[PDB]
């Protein structure tokens, strides 16, 4: 069984190139095919492209034909995919998938399509914003509900706790959205007695790592 | 079709420009018939980079079965053949006639084995271009036939009392030409190409790989068990090509009932040689030039200026 | 190019009963056909392939059939950890141009249950950056479709609103909304009430929850 | 005569060039007649010689009139005249395959010995020139050796072996400890 790692998270320009990799470990690299797969957010599954290891011959979807590249290093047991000339539209989490076909090494090739072993997947966003870190506002106050608002950030993702993971219970942090700025926002509220308010302090924790900001807004009555 | 009388021609089966031109048709006959998915050839003619051409294809399955070919006399040339039933297709025959074409001829792709090929009218023919040269092929000619049965299941059978008095007349036949002092030794391949390695064909349009040690794995005139021979074998989907340098791909069998019985008339074998006061010679299967193929069935013919 | 559809796009299906999952092909694909299940963050996950062959690690209440140019995932009994979507994906063509159909949800069947609608006011944080955004939050409901609609003094507002909702919740299978209008300070100041307009199948009438501002 | 110097261990090619830029009928033997590897068509075979398994060719230059003999891992029995018969001719070349080694493989101190001995095939008389990383030189022939080493000689030394005119280079490490009086 072989286990594939990719490469961090990448962020670019439109127009750029990116190269994001995978490390196959565990099994005979050679008698593997690689594939690539993404997903824009939101959206399903869309296969781009396929590399038969042992021969290093690679085929491609037609509506990628002519910018993208995938390649293999047998020294490392690595995978490459290389998408040139980025678009907005190509921002997207990346997989890396591969099968086994067979003892390819003696000649032995099933060609198998269907993909048993995925990678964890690279964000690859394509946009002309800068990387900023989120303002931070609160969503003050039988039960009670209040929030933080993280507002105008860039990229994803941002990570948002509660009490520094004290509390967790009735707590729903949204999906971010791109506002017509081009920058991310998303809101996290929690639900607590109402009668809870004055004897106890809450605390929204966001982070966000690609710009290395830490904030902590106290959410309060009043 | 017309003896000729008081001719007597010359004949030299190694330079014979028959060979040349059935090995270019055999070879387009494969391409609009057996496609592969993938074809990979070399292409390093620049100084610098290698490069290889790659061509991807739809590849059909196809039961592939041979129709024998003949070869007819080309614009402004005739087709002498030799009549003599031992014929060694070298000096002057004097017993020769004219043709329009040969007779006809299966295009097997194969490895060391001939199959469904002609049988010498009389005893055991062994022919070589170089007999001194360890490295020249030698065609063997049975003249007795002797069934290969192979199945897509991963074997084939060969009955193993018809192989063994093969083997006797063939050892016969070597020491007869290398020495009736010498201990006649067969041995599996030494190495190569699996193509080369294994007997190799293509049955039913798909690759087997054959384990040919049991069939040369015996020693004759040295000192003084079951009842068939089954070797192993193995379909295979990324082949090297015999057509020129290169590599190609086909898709996995979609039959389970893959068979195809074929009769072995012939062998392709080469001698160890080297400097040796060893009185023996070790004899292995070869093959990998299908010119030897077409050269087993086109020693007898000659073509000439009109 | 060979099209893959999938129906329905979503699938409600009570706990422990079976559900039955559809994939189109525009033409043949003989048997060349697999089955992915995803979940939320993860990776895609192999359950099905040769139509009807599982998958190692792939209990025996995933089964696939068919071929040609239709096919079915049946599962016997629904489990909690079943509830996600599930992808198509033929691989028949060569050259290989494989194509994936556009995904059908399984999601968690129970009763209605109506939403709890609160509203935020913007910070004076915020407002003291120039921005004013307002937050309309619907609570724990069932099932997913709702309607949201904001009024700035009684008059409809379209095109300054965004709507963001949560994964269904993994212990009371409820979702919940996010609904924000954002406009400038000026603009903010310009009016007098702001109320959201909430409508679901769990409210006999229209919910709106508002404050004047200021 | 053409001679070619083999690094034991090492990888070496030797080379044959038919007159025309098309893949016809070659093999490589040694001084025994014993077969080597050669072509069929457009594969590749190999003889029963003891170089079989470390022994091969490069395909991808065949349709170029090149017809190498890549022989991998030498070793000193390696040592050998290869013939290539191609096209009616005959390409002949002597190989010398030599190894050279340190005594030991431990940290040496300073002011102890070392010594390195040069393997070689049968019939050669090779002279050996090395260099420490201080510039400390030695020469001899089977043997060479250091009395007293000095810290300066740590790291690599470059020893260079004459034989036929035709020269090899090796590279050995050796670490000489340093202490605090
Ligand atoms: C062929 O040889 C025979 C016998 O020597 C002779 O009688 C004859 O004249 C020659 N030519 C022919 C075909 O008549
Ligand atoms: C020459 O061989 C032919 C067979 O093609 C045979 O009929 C004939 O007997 C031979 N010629 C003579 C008269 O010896
Ligand atoms: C072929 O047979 C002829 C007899 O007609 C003989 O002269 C020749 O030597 C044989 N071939 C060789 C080169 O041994
Ligand atoms: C085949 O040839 C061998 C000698 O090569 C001979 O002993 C045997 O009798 C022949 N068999 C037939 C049927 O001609
Ligand atoms: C036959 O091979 C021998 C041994 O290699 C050699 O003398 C010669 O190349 C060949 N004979 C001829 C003259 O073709
Ligand atoms: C091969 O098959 C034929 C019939 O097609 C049979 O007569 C013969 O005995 C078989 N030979 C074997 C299995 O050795
Ligand atoms: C022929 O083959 C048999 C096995 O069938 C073998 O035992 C025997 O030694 C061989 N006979 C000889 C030496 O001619
Ligand atoms: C064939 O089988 C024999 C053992 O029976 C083995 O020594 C040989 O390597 C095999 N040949 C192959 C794998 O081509
Ligand atoms: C070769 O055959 C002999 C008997 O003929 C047998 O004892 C030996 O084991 C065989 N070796 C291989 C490689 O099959
Ligand atoms: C040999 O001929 C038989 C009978 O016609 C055929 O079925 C078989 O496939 C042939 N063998 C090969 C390798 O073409
Ligand atoms: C093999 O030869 C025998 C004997 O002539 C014949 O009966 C049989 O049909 C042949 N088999 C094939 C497949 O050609
Ligand atoms: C002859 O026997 C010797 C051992 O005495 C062996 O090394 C050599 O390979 C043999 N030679 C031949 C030509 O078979």
């Amino acid at each position: 069984e072989v286990q594939l790692v990719e490469s961090g998270a990448e962020v670019k320009k439109p127009g750029s190139s990116v190269k994001v990799s995978c490390k196959a470990s565990g099994d005979t690299f050679i008698r593997y095919s690689f594939t690539w797969v993404r997903q824009a957010p939101g959206q399903g599954l869309e296969w781009m492209g396929r590399i038969i290891t042992i021969l290093d011959v690679a085929h491609y979807a037609p509506h990628l034909q002519g910018r993208v590249t995938i390649t293999a290093d047998k020294s490392t047991s690595t995978v490459y995919l290389e998408l040139r000339n980025l678009r907005s539209d190509d921002t997207a989490v990346y997989f890396c998938a591969g099968v086994y076909e067979g003892e390819a090494d003696e000649g032995e090739y099933d060609n198998n399509g269907f993909l048993k072993h995925w990678g964890q997947g690279t964000l690859v966003t394509v946009s002309s914003a800068s990387t900023k870190g989120p303002s931070v506002f609160p969503l003050a106050p039988g039960t009670a509900a209040l929030g933080c608002l993280v507002k105008d950030y860039f990229p994803e993702p941002v990570t948002v706790s509660w009490n520094s993971g004290a509390l967790t219970s009735g707590v729903h942090t949204f999906p971010a959205v791109l506002q017509s700025s081009g920058l991310y926002s998303l809101s996290s509220v929690v639900t607590v007695p109402s009668s809870s308010l004055g004897t106890q302090t809450y605390i929204c924790n966001v982070n966000h790592k690609p710009s290395n900001t830490k904030v902590d807004k106290k959410v309060e009555p009043k | 079709e017309v003896v000729l009388v008081n001719v007597t021609e010359n004949f030299n089966w190694c330079k014979n420009d028959m060979v040349e031109q059935m090995h270019e048709d055999i070879i387009s006959l494969w391409d609009q018939s057996l496609k592969p998915c993938v074809k990979l050839t070399p292409l390093c003619v620049g100084a610098g980079s290698c490069n290889t051409s790659v061509i991807t294809q739809a590849c059909p399955k196809v039961s592939f079965e041979p129709i024998p070919i003949h070869y007819c006399a080309p614009a402004g040339f005739a087709i002498l053949k030799c009549n003599n039933k031992t014929f060694n297709g070298t000096g002057p025959c004097t017993n020769v006639s004219t043709v329009q074409c040969t007779h006809g001829i299966r295009p097997v792709v194969s490895s060391q084995l001939l199959l469904n090929g002609s049988l010498a009218e009389e005893e055991v023919v062994i022919r070589s271009c170089n007999f001194t040269d360890n490295a020249k092929t030698i065609i063997v000619q049975l003249n007795t036939s002797v069934e290969i049965n192979c199945t897509g299941a991963g074997h084939c059978n060969i009955a193993r009392a018809k192989w063994n008095n093969t083997l006797k007349q063939i050892a016969s036949k070597l020491r007869e030409q290398f020495g009736n002092n010498k201990t006649i030794i067969f041995k599996q391949s030494s190495g190569g190409d699996p193509e080369i390695v294994t007997h190799w064909f293509n049955c039913g349009g798909e690759f087997f790989y054959c384990n040919s040690t049991q069939l040369f794995n015996s020693t004759w005139f040295n000192s003084t068990g079951s009842d068939t021979i089954t070797l192993p074998c193995r379909i295979k989907q990324i082949i090297n090509m015999w057509q020129k340098v290169g590599k190609m791909m086909y898709a996995p069998p979609i039959s389970g009932q893959i068979r195809c019985s074929s009769n072995i008339t012939g062998l392709l074998l080469t001698r160890d040689g080297g400097n040796s006061n060893n009185e023996s010679e070790i004899f292995r299967p070869g093959g990998g030039d299908m010119r030897d193929n077409w050269r087993s069935e086109l020693y007898k013919y000659k073509v000439v200026k009109i | 190019d060979i099209v893959m559809t999938q129906s329905p796009a979503t699938l409600s299906v009570s706990p422990g009963e079976r559900a039955t999952l559809s994939c189109r092909a525009s033409e043949s694909v003989s048997s060349d056909l697999a089955w992915y299940q995803q979940k939320p963050g993860q990776a895609p996950r192999l359950l099905i392939y040769g139509a009807s062959t599982r998958a190692t690690g792939v209990p025996a209440r995933f089964s696939g059939s068919g071929s040609g140019a239709e096919f079915t995932l049946t599962i016997s009994s629904l489990q909690s950890e079943d509830f996600a979507v599930y992808y198509c994906q033929q691989y028949n063509n060569w050259p290989p141009r494989y194509t994936f159909g556009q995904g059908t949800r399984l999601e968690i069947k129970r009763t209605v249950a109506a939403p709890s609608v609160f509203i935020f006011p913007p910070s004076d944080e915020q407002l003291k950056s120039g921005t004013a955004s307002v937050v309309c939050l619907l609570n724990n409901f069932y099932p997913r479709e709702a309607k949201v609609q904001w009024k700035v003094d009684n008059a409809l507002q379209s095109g300054n609103s965004q709507e963001s909702v949560t994964e269904q919740d993994s212990k009371d299978s409820t979702y919940s909304l996010s609904s924000t209008l954002t406009l400038s300070k000026a603009d903010y100041e310009k009016h007098k009430v702001y109320a959201c307009e909430v409508t679901h199948q769990g409210l006999s009438s229209p919910v709106t929850k508002s404050f004047n501002r200021g | 005569k053409k001679v070619v110097l083999g690094k034991k261990g090492d990888t070496v090619e030797l080379t044959c060039t038919a007159s025309q830029k098309k893949s016809i009928q070659f093999h490589w033997k040694n001084s025994n007649q014993i077969k080597i590897l050669g072509n069929q068509g457009s594969f590749l075979t190999k003889g029963p010689s003891k170089l079989n398994d470390r022994a091969d060719s490069r395909r991808s230059l065949w349709d170029q009139g090149n017809f190498p003999l890549i022989i991998k891992n030498l070793k000193i029995e390696d040592s050998d005249t290869y013939i290539c018969e191609v096209e009616d001719q005959k390409e002949e070349v002597q190989l010398l395959v030599f190894g050279l080694t340190a005594n030991s493989d431990t940290h040496l101190l300073q002011g102890q010995s070392l010594t390195l001995t040069l393997e070689s095939p049968p019939g050669s008389s090779p002279s050996v020139q090395c260099r420490s990383p201080r510039g400390k030189n030695i020469q001899g022939g089977k043997t060479l050796s250091v009395s007293q080493l000095e810290l300066q000689d740590s790291g690599t030394w470059t020893c260079t072996v004459l034989q036929n005119q035709k020269k090899v280079e090796f590279k050995i490490d050796i670490v000489v400890l340093a202490f605090q009086k």
